[PDB]
């Protein structure tokens, strides 16, 4: 009935997957070995939602996880987090894509694509209705940008009836493998907005920037990134297993998040900003989080929330709390500021109240929004991206392995056209 | 510089048998009324008239010839001063859309005789042979898409898939297209009628050739030994907004490619209007379908001619004042 | 004979008939099985028990309705809870996927394979309802498949049966309750449709059921399990009157007759008398001459609107509980004296005195009054004109830089219906100060 197909692909694909797991299993609560030990049945009657049927509590969690080479593969299956889904989806490749985003499309990616959609051939016919397809992986890598942009094409035109959104990873300057990439990142970007709904802008950028300042991780691992992340992945899937006043599922999130006829890139905030097991935090206070959610820095994307016109608020929030206090703190905001949030919707969704907290806070928040701060960061890659091109450097990594000159310059125009398109004031 | 014509189609004969009332008058040469029934709030029944006032307006005696001669024969003798040019056929669907740019009906064939299509590229070549124009050395070259699902098909070369890129000087080229070398008018037939017979359209009883995609026909002009482009000459067939009473026996097919043809649309539509006011991004890249008709609005060598089709009866009274608004919307623009 | 179907689609159309069936068989003292008692309960006596309900060949009573929903959640509490027995799995019609807070998708293409089995499943009514009374139909404005199916439903059954009147008692939600951004959209799509079908629409609006719950019971926390007990019980006061032989019948086209001066407009006001939440112990019980002096006043928060700067055109009470009719005529001298009250200049007329036997009687557990002094006045007022200016301006300024259109779009819709629609009401935001001239 409310059935999801996932799919993920890449290393930041991988190393978030592995991730995102282990935070809903314990939010959750879900035994690592296959079984589930929990109490309530919040927990228990939307089982159906990710994952498959079998007898003894124990199940198989469906996921595409494919990478060519085979260091990942072997990197995603050691601990509890390994034995936990099906063998059968191992799905690996010969030869890995050195960064190349064209042996992932064309060449070398486009072989192993019938061993990927046959998988998700099976898994839609054993379901009944299939309510998405997910995605997470990087916007400038070589197989997680190519065969993962790839593999929407060979479903959106089998499955074009479903809503289908993807979790970003936007790269940066400043944690950078395969140095230069602005290359990968608007091939990949190109082929994701024709053929995506929601698109969840994570970058770098801001990921490092916090844990340089509030955090004070000044050299971080991905890992300690993958943290940050990670928690944000649960905090927008919880409208998926725990209903509220807000039944938000993913189609409609995808009508009562995308105003314009174009998808745009939204950028999430966060609950009170620590990583693991940190202390010298207060309690997680309802009226705090107000400023925490609407603060300049506290931005999963890096931009300028003090510039950019709010859209689409729905921020949605996790605990047991007192429903009176939220719904007044969010009206000391649009009731004061009228440029923040400005005039497109009546009465726009500023909260849904989960109950359950997250594995380690308690009475937590997740803010998503939506506005035109996410200009710097269509700005800041096509600057990076201009200088690249006109002078045509690095041209020859990609015109030698079956790719064409001026496919660069629409997905160069494309990304022009979105600047331009977001001065709407 | 955008030209306006409309073109009202007559009664059909099963709308005769279900007692269609006629409400579009055509009574001069550039006008037309609409005749709108209304009630007011104590059941008294009133009739509202619509004025509209075009570049040139066209009866239901009309024959194609004459909508020939007043849409896409003044545009002939700009495609050999380097320009281009375009025109439309932008309706209701069953308004008689490609009878117009098509051909006449003939039941279980299409007469390509007639058509905007043939009368055209048969001008193209009696202005091609006078001494003015011969002295050029000109080739004539036409091609032929069709824009299926959102994305551009080929219909000279049987089921090619195509891709829409750019070029830096901001010039939308499909590639690759084919692209063949026109001998005479007995050679340009030949492409119309193998084109239409590959033409992606349903089959049912009362449209049994119901337009299913947004056919274009080009007619490239070159120069002999320099591959540039001298002009063109782009035919556009619409499929038309359908969203009337369509619910006889649709399928999951049938509406797929059904809210794609009203999408399309959409999006043809904020570009008309966002070119109304002024500075705002113009909508082009939302569907592939405004992409290839951005040269027809902003093109500073461009000299467009919709043609507007309007069914007259009662029933589609409401999507005939859609229509008419958009076309004197497109009347009143000036883009550079 | 004096048979008639309601129908009970939507998340707020269940919730709603969780609230009422509940409510209604407690009036008749009806088991969750379904049993009669032995309070001469067998066979119908002085009181016609047959006006909602069907006796059936086993003896005991079954309820008649239409239980269709997308969602296959909310017909799972019913097909579990307390009243699992009652309804027969014919009059239990579950979908599949969901409409999803689109208009497009619930109207036609997934009613593509459910209207062709409740069309043929109301057909099945026909034999076992041998007189119609007509219909009652319960969903929401500006949601999904409340407003998804309500345009689809009754085109299907003017078809099949047109004589056949139905009343709308619908609710679009709230500024508090914001469950979609598309609420000004969908509720115009349904006003447009049902505008040529409908004969009396109650708004029961959420804007304003909230503040009632603010301040006379004083719980700000909105629950569905609250909000709907106040629903309810302005439902139950149309209930027993065509139920049980009341001092005064009201029939169905008897009060159309006094609440539609044109069919066009049609919109009438569910002014219930608010009342005080006594949670233990009541301070003093209210007479019937205290009531209607100050009942109009605070039942202004029923439609969120200001009728004391409007016109009225009619106006009809209707009593529940033990009412003296002697006692009535003495409060209503006063209130006419007075300048509040104003009609248009064609219609100086006061009001129609309906009484019923039974107080509304009361489920425990709720928070709410256990009285016998009920009085329900529903009227009709020009001032509500100003109240769909609201969802105009709330739904010109979606539209003039054409945001969230392609969602419909790309569902099979086209872009001249929704200026068809706003041009169908802007005419009748018009026709209230054509009906409110001094001429
Ligand atoms: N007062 C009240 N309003 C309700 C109730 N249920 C739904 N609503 C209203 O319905 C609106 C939401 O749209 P719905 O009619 O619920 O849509 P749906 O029936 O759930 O169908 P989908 O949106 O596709 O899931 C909100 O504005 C609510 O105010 C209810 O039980 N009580
Ligand atoms: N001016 C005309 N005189 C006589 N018959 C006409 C005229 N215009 C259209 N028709 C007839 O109308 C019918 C349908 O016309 P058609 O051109 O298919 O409309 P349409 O809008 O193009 N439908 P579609 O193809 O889906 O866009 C055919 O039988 C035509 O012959
Ligand atoms: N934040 C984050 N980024 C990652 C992670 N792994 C890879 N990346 C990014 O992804 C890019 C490398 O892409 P990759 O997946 O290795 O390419 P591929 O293996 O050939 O498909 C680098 O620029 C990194 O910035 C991760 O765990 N976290
Ligand atoms: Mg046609
Ligand atoms: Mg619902």
């Amino acid at each position: 009935m409310r059935e999801i197909v996932h799919i993920q692909a890449g290393q930041c694909g991988n190393q978030i997957g592995a991730k995102f797991w282990e935070v809903i299993s314990d939010e959750h609560g879900i035994d690592p070995t296959g079984s589930y030990h929990g109490d309530s049945d919040l927990q228990l009657e939307r089982i159906n939602v990710y994952y498959n049927e079998a007898t003894g509590n124990k199940y198989v969690p469906r996921a595409i996880l494919v990478d060519l080479e085979p260091g990942t593969m072997d990197s995603v299956r050691s601990g509890p987090f390994g034995q936990i889904f099906r063998p059968d989806n191992f799905v690996f490749g010969q030869s890995g894509a050195g960064n190349n985003w064209a042996k992932g499309h064309y060449t070398e990616g486009a072989e192993l694509v019938d061993s990927v959609l046959d998988v998700v051939r099976k898994e839609s016919e054993s379901c009944d209705c299939l309510q998405g397809f997910q995605l997470t992986h990087s916007l400038g890598g070589g197989t997680g940008s190519g065969m993962g942009t790839l593999l929407i094409s060979k479903i959106r035109e089998e499955y074009p009836d479903r809503i289908m959104n993807t979790f970003s990873v936007m790269p940066s300057p400043k944690v950078s493998d395969t140095v230069v990439e602005p290359y990968n990142a608007t091939l990949s970007v190109h082929q994701l907005v024709e053929n995506t709904d929601e698109t969840y802008c994570i970058d770098n950028e801001a990921l490092y920037d916090i844990c340089f300042r509030t955090l004070k991780l000044t050299t971080p691992t991905y890992g300690d990134l993958n943290h940050l992340v990670s928690a944000t992945m649960s905090g927008v899937t919880t409208c998926l297993r725990f209903p509220g006043q807000l039944n938000a599922d993913l189609r409609k999130l995808a009508v009562n998040m995308v105003p314009f006829p174009r998808l745009h890139f939204f950028m999430p905030g966060f609950a009170p900003l620590t990583s693991r097991g940190s202390q010298q935090y207060r309690a997680l206070t309802v009226p705090e989080l107000t400023q925490q959610m609407f603060d300049s820095k506290n931005m999963m994307a890096a931009c300028d929330p003090r510039h950019g016109r709010y859209l689409t608020v729905a921020a949605i929030f996790r605990g047991r709390m007192s429903m009176k206090e939220v719904d007044e703190q969010m009206l000391n905001v649009q009731n004061k500021n009228s440029s923040y949030f400005v005039e497109w919707i009546p009465n726009n969704v500023k909260t849904a109240v989960c109950d359950i907290p997250p594995r380690g806070l308690k009475m937590s928040a997740t803010f998503i929004g939506n506005s035109t701060a996410i200009q710097e960061l269509f700005k800041r890659i096509s600057e990076q991206f201009t200088a690249m091109f006109r002078r045509k450097a690095f041209l020859h990594w990609y015109t030698g392995e079956g790719m064409d000159e001026m496919e660069f310059t629409e997905a160069e125009s494309n990304m022009n056209d979105l600047v331009s398109e977001y001065q709407q004031y | 510089s955008i030209t306006v014509c409309v073109r009202k189609r007559p009664i059909s004969r099963k709308e005769v048998n279900r007692k269609e009332i006629d409400v579009i008058s055509v009574p001069r040469k550039d006008m037309l009324i609409v005749h709108e029934p209304r009630s007011k709030v104590d059941l008294t029944k009133f009739l509202e008239n619509h004025k509209f006032r075009f570049d040139y307006a066209f009866n239901d005696t009309c024959d194609n010839a004459m909508v020939y001669k007043y849409t896409a024969k003044p545009l002939v003798k700009t495609i050999f001063e380097g320009g281009m040019a375009t025109c439309f056929a932008y309706g209701q669907t069953g308004s008689g859309k490609t009878h117009t740019m098509g051909g006449e009906f003939n039941g279980k064939v299409q007469d390509c005789k007639n058509g905007i299509y043939a009368m055209a590229a048969k001008d193209v070549f009696v202005t091609l042979n006078m001494p003015r124009y011969r002295a050029m050395n000109l080739v004539v070259s036409a091609s032929f898409f069709e824009i299926y699902s959102g994305k551009v098909f080929d219909l000279l070369s049987d089921k090619q898939k195509l891709r829409v890129l750019e070029d830096g000087k901001q010039q939308v080229q499909v590639v690759g297209l084919t692209e063949k070398v026109v001998d005479g008018v007995e050679e340009v037939l030949k492409l119309i009628q193998h084109g239409n017979a590959a033409r992606t359209s349903g089959q049912t009883s009362a449209n049994s050739n119901s337009s299913r995609s947004h056919a274009v026909f080009q007619i490239v002009l070159r120069p002999q030994g320099s591959t540039k482009i001298h002009g063109k000459f782009s035919f556009i067939d619409l499929a038309g907004n359908e969203r009337g009473v369509d619910t006889s026996s649709a399928d999951r097919q049938t509406r797929m490619e059904g809210a794609e043809i009203n999408k399309s649309l959409l999006a043809l539509k904020e570009c008309i209007r966002a070119l109304g006011k002024q500075s705002a991004h113009l909508p082009f890249r939302v569907s592939k379908l405004t992409q290839v008709l951005r040269d027809s609005f902003i093109g500073e060598k461009s000299k467009t001619c919709m043609i507007a089709m309007i069914s007259p009866g009662l029933s589609s009274c409401e999507h005939t004042l859609n229509t008419l608004r958009y076309a004197d919307r497109v009347k009143e623009l000036v883009v550079k | 004979m004096r048979e008639c179907i309601s129908i009970h689609v939507g998340q707020a159309g269940v919730q709603i008939g969780n609230a009422c069936w509940e409510l209604y068989c407690l009036e008749h003292g009806i088991q969750p099985d379904g049993q009669m008692p032995s309070d001469k309960t067998i066979g119908g006596g002085d009181d016609s028990f047959n006006t909602f309900f069907s006796e059936t060949g086993a003896g005991k009573h079954v309820p008649r309705a239409v239980f269709v929903d997308l969602e296959p959640t909310v017909i799972d509490e019913v097909r579990t809870g307390t009243y699992r027995q009652l309804f027969h799995p014919e009059q239990l019609i579950t979908g599949k996927e969901d409409a999803a807070n689109n208009y497009a998708r619930g109207h036609y293409t997934i009613g593509k394979e459910i209207i062709d089995l409740v069309l043929d499943r109301i057909r099945k009514l026909a034999d076992q309802c041998t007189g119609l009374q007509g219909f009652l139909v319960f969903h929401s404005f500006g949601g999904g498949t409340g407003s998804g199916f309500t345009s689809l439903l009754m085109e299907r059954l003017s078809v099949d049966y047109g004589k056949k009147s139905k009343l709308e008692f619908s609710i679009y939600p709230a500024p508090q309750v914001s469950t979609a951004v598309v609420e000004p959209y969908n509720s115009i799509l349904t006003t447009h449709t049902t505008l040529e079908h409908s004969d009396c629409a109650f708004m029961v609006d959420n804007e304003a059921i909230y503040d009632i719950c603010r301040r006379n019971l004083d719980i700000e926390r909105p629950t569905y399990t609250n909000l709907n007990r106040l629903i309810s019980q302005i439902v139950s006061s149309i209930t027993a009157s065509l139920r049980f032989d009341g001092a005064l019948n009201v029939d169905l086209t008897e009060f159309q007759t006094n609440l539609v001066p044109y069919p066009r407009i049609h919109f009438p006001l569910a002014t219930y008398a608010p009342v005080i939440s006594a949670e233990k112990a009541y301070h003093e019980q209210l007479s019937v001459a205290e009531i209607t002096n100050a009942c109009f006043e605070p039942a202004n928060q029923m439609v969120k609107c200001d009728p004391r700067h409007g016109k009225y055109m009619a106006c009809c009470l209707l009593y529940r509980g033990d009412v003296v009719p002697k006692d009535v005529n003495a409060a209503i001298a006063t209130i006419k004296t007075k300048r509040s009250i104003q009609f248009v200049d064609w219609c100086p007329t006061g009001f129609k005195v309906g009484i019923n036997y039974q107080p509304p009687t009361v489920v425990p557990g709720g928070d709410l009054a256990k009285v016998q002094r009920a009085v329900c006045m529903l009227s009709n007022t020009t001032a509500i004109a100003e109240a769909w200016a609201r969802l105009d301006h709330k739904f010109d300024l979606m539209y003039a830089k054409r945001a969230f259109v392609h969602w419909y779009v790309g569902e099979g819709m086209e872009e001249g219906e929704f200026s068809e629609a706003r041009e169908d009401m802007a005419a009748l935001e018009k026709d209230y100060e054509e009906v409110g001239v001094d001429s």
